[PDB]
């Protein structure tokens, strides 16, 4: 049917090769129309493993991680370490809801093993160092959204939101 | 198009149902698609048709029925061949009206009216400007209904639309259908005001109240004045102007000093008097619309361009739009303050104006901000959503509904944070140092607060009591006696007023100044105050003690000939030579009865030393001592603001609650029974056998596009005739109709469209006029309107009947005429008219039996909360198709200093499903009225009220019907002085229980106990 | 560290015409704030530690020279911690279990979030199970006439508690949390008594987070007012902003000040902190540091019990 | 608190209403319902109860009718109006005492059979006369209302 | 500290009492008593302090300055007050008893509930700290009683059962220990549980319908009929008079407080409703 994938947005270079399909159908959940990014999904209760940044399953509700949603199943060499599920479009913490969904959606999430050997003394990290914000514009918003550099003349507007909208926690271990 | 949009509003002759399928064949005979000819004929002297693409999709994307009766049948009159002109209800589907032999006729009767415009429209000097459009947008209805012509429905197939509403929705959508070709940024603008009741309640003396409710409406009116000529009329979408005592006033003034002729206004002022105003005290003789009838919940539709004089800029300015509305609102407040300053200078020497002349210079930095904040959103549409590269795009029916959902969700997202307008002011510099301007007593402890606003630091302080005369001279206010008179007269000693409440008292002493912002870039900021100086139009305004004394007023009036003898040693039988014009119709129907109704009953027979006088005067002249209690009724509609979105909550209040629209699939079994029944009744003629085929095809055994792939039932038989349709593709009859109905019964609401909104708008306006005439038929006094609600004072005796007559009128079912709104059983019926009523949406009243000397702020805020919380906490048993369920809204709450009683009004959850339902609306109030008659006229002893305490627990504890019947019957018979009376509870009221949880108010649980509580409240209010 | 203030009887914190959610039986000339503004707790502590070394001062420099950083204030039943929650002229008291998952409610679907809001303020709101709003009428009597002394009739709405309730505030420098323990004081209002009882209950004191909860009114300098009241959606998500008077100084018997604030219990966004810090950077900033010193600008993490000031 | 007694009384009255066949017995029962409640609280419970049983004529057949009336619903206690109504009111009092556990039900249904224990029943009631004056007032007044309402005056 | 000394005391209603409040909730009463928060009668500290001040300003007219200082001034609020009463908490109401199965027959007993005892605890706890005369025995009685919360307990032995106020039957679980008499009334003291103690107390309040008669024709005047609610005789309230050391609070307790014992509280003094006796609980236990 119709499926999509979640993809973390870290500050570490675990971002290059995680996607396989760019359009899937004709549309993606994460829309960017003349105002900045929309439909940014947050995963609460789980932290990251930035070195190969993957979702560490915690129970702390203080821990949240953010990422964008696009269509596709990742790289066709996976699904024995990832989160494949199906929720009727009402049980997803999506920020900047612009449109509607058909009350059904198949999602993929990059998941990690807890690494049950250490105490998860986590810590959140913010998006700064526009140099990183610059060279991350290409790797995530070009191979995925071709409309950029054609309809988004306001790159400087969609730059600040990266540094103010997206954030997450990390183990730091 | 701009200044050519009349063909939009006029595309059809309102005798459109009479020329379809030859119902009148002689209309196209003696003349120099079939109906569009006379349409093209009647669009004369100005322009032909704009059918290339100006009106095409606008008519397509306003009717919301092209998707209902098929896109080709919607444009093939000769299908289902309906000679029968049935008028249908918009909200209902079964309420009908028959239309016969009352229609304009060709070339000898069609001219009896078309030139009567040109008796009053043409003669004025004008380069075909939009004032014609501003003098056609309203008086078209008037020249029609004055020509005793019956409003015809829109489509002989689906007649849930009056031709007038059809063409007005056309004109409305025309803005969008035009603008989204050049810049493609048409808009749906929504203006809203924050904390209306919170603001109104900030006053005293009932003058502050009236003018506060008038401010909240004018300051919003002034916003559209800068918008009803800037890009002309027809734009203000939901608050309609079809019956609007503010559009009228503005017009009749706009035909002065703009296009002023004399015989013209003679022709129309009397004409506009009948069908929009009805009040002998017109706009004139007050020079102000007497009723604040702007709700605040207003929305507008926008092209996306701006004209700077003979030249409009097709420029985006995407969001540099709503800030213009905000600066216009601020500029209206600035204009009102400037006018107050000018009027203080013109009144340079007069006490009450020697103060405003003083304060309006003591502080001006503070008053630069409005005393009421508005809340504005703006949703956007682009040509990519109307057309697919040239032509009408799919889902174009869905957008307007989706856009309105977007706007309402923007609003409900802004309700989550309330910003009191006082927060806008800057006070840290003043309140930290010795910087506050205090007149009178400068409080040595920094400052004090207003005794009306309550929160802001007052600027004026009048002493409480030393001798109440000298201290005004001592502390730099009076300095003489000619002015301390007005001082003590307009603001009582011991008062503390902030700047804003001081302005309120000023305006309540000079209402005409509202014109300053009531016209709107139509006069000069000094022209109006000059007209005010050149007159002495005194205005009297009822107080609380005033309205607490209607009956004794009328008994002095009926005893006028034997009372003035015992009178005249206290100057009450005097006559005031001046012509005071109150906005209180009951005063206008009196005060020429040799009685100075312009007095303060608080002073004479509500005082502490003089009442002992008057009671003696009363004890020998057979008049009851006055009642120190008035009533304060306040209505409000259930889910009206959510009826505008199509949700079923107004049809089933309590059954289908609000929150049930997240996972409405849980409540599926009823939403079907509502919508599919509506539809199969929606649309008379032969289409009934058509919508019935597919109604359940959605999931019975047919999947998507699957009833359309199997059912050839009738469409193939409505075709194959002479020349009718030349496109053989018959799947289009159902290929998309199935999707239409699937959306409808999958999303659980009616597909919202501009026609829906303008129809409900005109309905709200008519309901206003009705309720206004109803309050005035009683001896009450209106304080507000707005469709959603109504606030008004009225004596304690005329409450119940009023309420009983209010709801029944609000549901379009009455017994007497309303000036000219000859009410029907579901329609309003102005002289040979039939406009649909609001028969399914409920209504809820709040009543406060308040002693006159009570703190108006508190009584108004309590009347507000006792309706808001009460609206969402009360529940009661309602018979859902026989079996009982629990309802939420549609009650009437009474309050007599704590003593409370909630009275339901429907007890039948789909409010109306039969012409006989109207009889049982608010019937419990008729029960109470009958019982009051039997108790007062002495057929049932008073002790029946108190003797209920013993039958309370028995009747409450009996779950059997006839047993409670016998119980209540002998409770009635025991205290039944005649002993063979037939006063009998309606036999359904046994068992109706009311649960009120999660709040500490004490409410009886059973209906029969609430009835006696209501009776006790009403009686004890009259003593 | 943490201070408990149990009211020994109904008690009133005067409020100017601010609370109208409650269906009042009769009127009353003065309502009572549900949670005492931090000016009141500040002054209540300052009353105990008052000497003649005071001298001149805008009632706060002299006040700040007596105490540590008071943090906030919230309710405390037996075990439970109730917290203020407001959505615009509509107050509520709820426990932590329902704060933890608000952001989703504040950003979810239309009708889902309407459901959530409704059941928050009506169903799970434990206010009316704690606070009863009893009204008291008072009069005076001239010993001569032995009747009511004319013009002397005041009506006040008190705050009556149905069960043992404390007020929880956190402070520092237990060098004063000794001279304060077990001391009954005239906690703000017309001569009402509450008992102080300090314990040792360590809590977090700094956290970064998307959404915060204002346990105490956040003060607006009014130089930001103009450029703040236009974009509330950037800063506040749910609550109420309006002018409040700080209080009434006992030093020189005057109303203290007035400035727009975000009332106790209000969901603000993390865009608040940068705004306030990067709006006032001068004598204003020192003034507002004096303010926050007595528990004014306070947030609380919606996830776990952790506080933070704004300008520090 | 005695706010369930407005339902208990309803049940007992429904029973004794469907139990009396001759309408004259119903009107006589109404008379008793009005008369006895004053005496119970003026003259004491024990004197009024002695009066009631003395006018009730506790014979084993009418006693069996009452026993079934406790459990059945069609039970027909018959005889004479002025004598079956007193038994009906005694049934009212006993229905109360059973359903409020003031006296144990099995003990009652047993002592209404064995003549010897029928006297120990009266003894028990003597040991519960103060308790059965406070509890039963509301119940008996409800029966009074129901009697005046549902049984048409003679 | 600014609260150096406390002073708990009982308020024994010699006659009936009426400390009014405008018609507010009117469970068919037009002039109700002063409710607490739960529904129990209480005396606001405002009324209590005002009446006590008014009384002392006559029976000690020379010391008008000391009364002024300790209890606030009339027109000179240059200085606050140095004494302060807490809201008088209802402590024990009388109630008519028909005691089944008991030795020493009684016609009336006192009645309290665990709610009232908790409210009294709150006071005694919050006071013992500064109170150099720690009422450890009294507070120990009150927190021993509170151990049995949830049972209709009696502070005596020989009740075992009773019918209170001729409508409510209670099985009085006794005290498994011996407790000295809280007051010097040989009458027992029942501590009922709540929701049954609300009835026995709610029914022990004298509600009275009153009328006004036309002086000339021995007939009622129209509208001259209302109801009132009094607190019965022998009722006992509890309160504390706080204080901050002032060197005239010393004399205010040395001369004034230990001297006075009878005071007129509440309204309707002409109907003789309000003579009340003040017993300081520091000389008794
Ligand atoms: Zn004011």
């Amino acid at each position: 049917s119709t499926q999509r994938e979640y993809v973390f947005i870290p500050i570490t270079n675990s971002i290059t090769i995680d996607v396989k399909i760019t359009i899937g159908g004709s549309d993606h959940i994460t829309n960017i129309d003349e105002r900045g990014i929309h439909n940014v999904l947050v995963i609460t209760g789980y932290a990251v493993d930035e070195k190969n940044g993957r979702l560490v399953p915690t129970l702390d509700p203080c821990d949240y991680v953010k990422g964008i949603l696009v269509a596709g199943t990742p790289q066709q060499a996976q699904s024995n370490d990832f989160l494949t599920l199906k929720l009727p479009a009402n049980k997803l913490y999506l920020i900047r809801k612009k449109g509607n969904i058909s009350d059904d959606l198949k999602i993929y999430i990059p998941y990690s093993s807890p690494d049950a050997r250490n105490s998860m003394k986590t810590k959140p990290v913010s998006i700064s160092d526009d140099t990183i914000v610059n060279n991350i514009i290409k790797e995530v918003f070009d191979k995925i959204y071709n409309i950029t550099q054609k309809e988004k003349v306001k790159i400087e507007k969609v730059k600040e939101d990266i540094k103010e909208l997206f954030s997450y926690y990390a183990l730091e271990q | 198009f701009l200044d050519y949009k009349i063909i939009a509003l006029l595309h059809d002759p309102p005798n459109k149902a009479w020329v379809i399928t030859g119902r009148a064949r002689n209309l196209t005979q003696q003349l120099s698609r079939k109906h569009e000819k006379v349409a093209k004929y009647i669009i004369n002297q100005l322009f032909g048709k704009n059918y290339s693409e100006k009106v095409d999709n606008a008519d397509k994307l306003a009717s919301s029925i092209d998707r209902y009766l098929g896109s080709i049948v919607y444009k093939e009159r000769s299908l289902f061949e309906n000679r029968s002109i049935f008028l249908k209800n918009i909200l209902l589907s079964n309420i009908q009206r028959d239309i016969g032999n009352l229609f304009p006729k060709d070339k000898s009767k069609l001219d009896n009216l078309i030139l009567e415009y040109k008796k009053l429209l043409n003669v004025i000097n004008k380069t075909n400007l939009i004032l014609k459009y501003q003098l056609f947008y309203l008086i078209y209805e008037l020249v029609w209904i004055d020509s005793k012509y019956e409003n015809t429905p829109s489509d002989t197939r689906n007649p849930t639309h009056t031709i007038f509403d059809h063409l007005y929705a056309t004109a409305a959508m025309m803005n969008w259908i035009l603008s989204l070709e050049k810049e493609a940024k048409g808009y749906l603008l929504g203006i809203d005001t924050i904390g209306v009741a919170d603001f109104i309640s900030k006053g005293r003396k009932t003058r502050d109240l009236w003018i506060s409710s008038y401010l909240v409406s004018a300051l919003l009116w002034y916003v559209i004045t800068w918008f009803i000529e800037e890009y002309g009329p027809d734009v203000i979408l939901f608050p309609s102007l079809r019956f609007n005592q503010f559009y009228a006033f503005y017009l009749l003034e706009k035909l002065r000093k703009e296009g002023v002729s004399e015989d013209v206004i003679d022709e129309i002022k009397e004409l506009i008097t009948k069908y929009i105003f009805n009040g002998d005290d017109l706009f004139e003789n007050l020079k102000i619309p007497p009723y604040p009838i702007i709700p605040g919940r207003i929305t507008l539709i926008l092209p996306g361009l701006i004209r700077e004089g003979e030249e409009y800029k097709k420029v985006q300015d995407d969001n540099c739009f709503i800030s213009k509305v905000k600066e216009r609102y601020n500029e209206g407040w600035r204009k009102l303050i400037e006018g107050l300053r000018c009027y203080s200078e013109r009144k340079r020497e007069d006490g009450f104006w020697n103060l405003v002349c003083r304060v309006l210079k003591l502080t001006e930095d503070l008053l630069q901000t409005t005393p009421l904040n508005i809340r504005v959103k703006q949703v956007s549409v682009t040509e990519d959503e109307i057309f697919n590269n040239n032509k009408l795009r799919s889902d174009s029916w869905k957008i307007y509904d989706n856009k309105y959902r977007q706007l309402v969700s923007e609003f409900k997202k802004s309700k989550l944070v309330k910003v009191t307008p006082e927060s806008r002011l800057k006070l840290f510099e003043l309140t930290k140092f010795d910087k506050l301007p205090q007149i009178g007593e400068k409080s040595k402890r920094g400052y004090e607060f207003c005794t009306s606003c309550g929160v802001l630091p007052a600027v004026v302080i009048m002493p409480k009591e030393d001798e109440l005369e000298k201290k005004l001279i001592d502390l730099g206010i009076a300095r003489d006696e000619k002015d301390v008179r007005s001082i003590k007269n307009m603001i009582s000693p011991g008062e503390r007023l902030c700047p804003w409440c001081l302005v309120k008292r000023a305006l309540g002493a000079e209402p005409r100044l509202m014109r300053i912002l009531l016209l709107g870039d139509l006069y000069s900021v000094e022209k109006i105050v000059n007209e005010i100086v050149s007159r002495d139009v005194k205005i009297e305004i009822p107080s609380t003690s005033d309205i607490a004394s209607i009956k004794t007023f009328e008994e002095m009036i009926e005893k006028k000939n034997e009372i003035c003898e015992d009178l005249k040693e206290e100057e009450v039988c005097e006559k005031p030579s001046e012509s005071v014009l109150s906005m209180w119709q009951w005063f206008n129907k009196n005060y020429y009865n040799g009685i100075n109704l312009t007095i303060d009953p608080e002073e004479y027979w509500f005082s502490e030393k003089r009442r002992r006088y008057y009671f003696s005067v009363f004890r020998r002249h057979r008049i009851t001592f006055p009642s120190p209690y008035y009533a304060l009724v306040r209505a409000d509609s259930d889910y009206l603001g959510d009826l505008l979105e199509g949700k079923l909550t107004p049809y089933l209040a309590g059954i289908i609650d609000s929150g049930d629209y997240a996972n409405i699939s849980e409540k599926k079994e009823e939403v079907n029974k509502l919508l599919e029944e509506y539809l199969v009744n929606a649309g008379s003629g032969s289409i009934v056998d058509y919508v019935k085929t597919v109604l359940k095809c959605i999931r019975e055994n047919l999947n998507k596009c699957s009833c359309a792939e199997k059912i050839y039932s009738n469409e193939v038989a409505k075709v194959m005739f002479r020349v009718n349709v030349e496109k053989a593709n018959v799947e289009e009859e159902v290929k998309n109709s199935l999707e239409y109905f699937e959306t409808i019964l999958n999303e659980g609401r009616i597909i919202v469209t501009p026609a829906w909104h303008v129809s409900i708008s005109s309905a709200l306006n008519r309901g206003l006029l009705v309720e206004l005439e109803l309050v005035n038929k009683h001896k009450g006094f209106v304080i507000y309107a707005g469709g959603d609600d109504l606030l008004a004072m009225l004596p304690v005796d005329e409450v119940l009947d009023f309420i009983k007559e209010s709801r029944r009128a609000f549901a379009g079912f009455g017994t007497e005429k309303l000036g000219n709104m000859c009410l029907e059983n579901g329609f309003v019926r102005i002289n040979n008219a039939y406009y649909p009523s609001l028969p399914i949406v409920g209504r809820s009243y709040s009543v406060i039996i308040a002693h006159y000397a009570d703190p108006l702020f508190f009584v108004i805020n309590d009347s507000y909360n006792l309706l808001e919380e009460g609206k969402e906490i009360i529940r009661y048993r309602v018979m859902y198709n026989g079996e009982y369920k629990d309802a939420k809204k549609d009650v009437a709450i009474f309050r007599y200093q704590g003593l409370t009683s909630v009275i339901p009004l429907s007890l039948k959850r789909p409010i109306v499903s039969s012409v006989s339902d109207f009889n049982e609306i608010a019937s419990i109030i008729d029960v109470i009225l009958e019982l009051k008659k039997r108790i007062d006229e002495g057929r049932i002893s008073v002790s029946l009220l108190y003797d209920y305490e013993k039958y309370k627990h028995l009747i409450v504890a009996s779950d059997e019907k006839y047993l409670t019947e016998f119980l209540v019957k002998d409770w009635i018979k025991r205290n039944s002085l005649r002993k063979h009376v037939e006063f009998t509870i309606d036999e359904k009221l046994y068992g109706v229980r009311l649960t009120i949880e999660n709040y500490p108010i004490k409410i009886p649980n059973d209906l029969i106990s609430n009835i006696v509580y209501t009776l006790r409240i009403i009686y004890g209010g009259e003593k | 560290k943490r201070v408990l203030i149990k009211p020994l009887e109904p008690l009133m914190f005067r409020s100017q015409g601010e609370f109208e959610p409650l269906i009042t039986g009769s009127h009353t000339a003065a309502q009572s704030l549900i949670i005492p503004r931090p000016s009141t707790i500040a002054g209540m502590l300052g009353y105990i530690l008052f000497n003649k070394s005071s001298g001149t001062g805008d009632w706060l420099s002299d006040l700040t020279n007596l105490l540590a950083t008071i943090y906030g204030t919230f309710i405390e039943t037996n075990g439970e911690y109730l917290f203020p929650l407001r959505m615009g002229n509509h107050l509520a008291l709820v426990d932590q279990q329902h704060l933890i998952n608000l952001p989703t409610l504040l950003e979810k679907e239309y009708e889902r979030r309407e459901k959530g809001i409704y059941e928050l303020f009506y169903d799970k709101n434990k206010l009316f199970q704690i606070i009863n709003h009893q009204d008291r009428i008072g009069i005076s009597i001239d010993k001569s006439t032995r009747t009511v002394k004319e013009h002397y009739l005041y009506s006040a709405r008190y705050l009556a508690f149905k069960k043992e309730v404390n007020y929880v505030i956190f402070i520092d420098n237990d060098a004063i949390s000794d001279k304060i323990n077990g001391k009954i004081v005239n906690f703000g209002g017309e001569n009402r008594i509450a008992k102080l009882e300090v314990d040792d209950y360590k809590v977090d004191t700094s956290i970064e987070e998307e959404y915060y909860l204002a346990l105490s009114p956040i003060l607006i300098p009014d130089e930001a007012l103009d450029n703040f009241l236009d974009n509330i959606s950037d800063y506040v998500a749910m609550g109420k902003v309006d002018k409040i008077s700080l209080g009434f100084d006992i030093a020189n018997t005057k109303r203290k000040e007035m400035l727009t604030a975000i009332l106790e219990g209000s969901i603000v966004k993390r865009s608040i902190i940068d705004f306030i810090k990067n709006e006032i950077k001068n004598d204003l900033r020192y003034r507002f540091s004096k303010y926050e010193k007595i528990g004014y600008n306070t947030l609380m993490s919606l996830c776990k019990l952790a506080l933070r000031k704004i300008l520090s | 608190l005695y706010e369930e007694d407005y339902k208990l009384a309803l049940e007992a009255f429904k029973k004794v209403f469907n139990a009396l066949t001759h309408y004259g017995a119903k009107q006589a029962f109404r008379s008793r319902a009005r008369d006895l409640v004053e005496e119970i609280y003026n003259s004491g419970f024990i004197p009024t109860f002695f009066y009631i049983i003395s006018k009730a004529e506790l014979n084993s057949d009418s006693l069996d009718s009452l026993i079934s009336l406790f459990s059945s619903d069609n039970a027909i206690l018959r005889g004479s109006d002025e004598n079956v109504s007193y038994s009906a009111y005694l049934f009212i009092i006993l229905y109360y005492l059973i359903k409020r556990g003031i006296i144990e039900q099995k003990f009652l249904i047993q002592a209404l059979r064995c003549e010897k224990t029928r006297l120990d029943l009266i003894d028990k009631l003597y040991n519960l006369a103060p308790i059965i004056s406070a509890k039963i007032r509301t119940y008996l007044l409800a029966i009074k209302r129901l009697s005046e309402a549902l049984i048409e005056a003679r | 500290p600014y609260y150096a000394f406390a002073e708990p005391f009982f308020i024994h209603a010699i006659t009936h009492l009426h400390v009014g409040s405008g018609s507010s909730v009117e469970e068919e009463i037009a002039l109700p008593f002063q409710r607490d928060e739960l529904g129990y009668p209480t005396i606001y500290a405002s009324s209590l302090k005002g009446a006590i001040k008014s009384f002392l300003l006559k029976e000690f007219p020379d010391k008008r300055d000391v009364i002024y200082k300790v209890l606030g001034e009339d027109e000179n609020p240059e200085e606050a007050s140095l004494g302060t009463f807490l809201d008088a908490i209802l402590f024990a109401i009388p109630s008519r008893i028909i005691e089944i199965d008991s030795a020493k027959p009684y016609v009336w007993v006192y009645v309290t509930t665990y709610e009232l005892l908790k409210k009294v605890k709150l006071y005694l706890d919050s006071i013992s700290q500064l109170s150099n005369a720690s009422f450890s025995n009294l507070k120990n009685k009150i927190d021993t009683i509170l151990a049995k919360e949830g049972k209709n307990i009696t502070l005596d032995s020989d009740l075992k059962s009773a019918i209170l106020n001729e409508d409510f039957y209670v099985e009085l679980e006794a005290l498994n220990n011996k407790i000295p008499s809280i007051i010097n009334a040989g009458v027992p003291l029942l501590v009922l549980e709540d929701s049954i103690g609300r009835e026995v107390i709610n029914r022990s309040l004298i509600r009275v319908r009153r009328i006004r008669i036309d002086r000339d024709k021995k007939v009622v005047e129209t509208g001259g009929l209302w109801s009132e609610e009094y607190v019965p005789m022998k009722t006992i309230f509890f309160s504390v008079l706080l204080g901050k050391e002032s060197k005239e609070s010393a004399i205010f307790a040395s001369c004034i407080l230990r001297n006075l014992r009878y005071v007129i509280l509440g309204g309707k003094e002409t109907i003789g409703k309000g003579i009340v006796e003040l017993r300081w609980v520091k000389d008794v236990i």
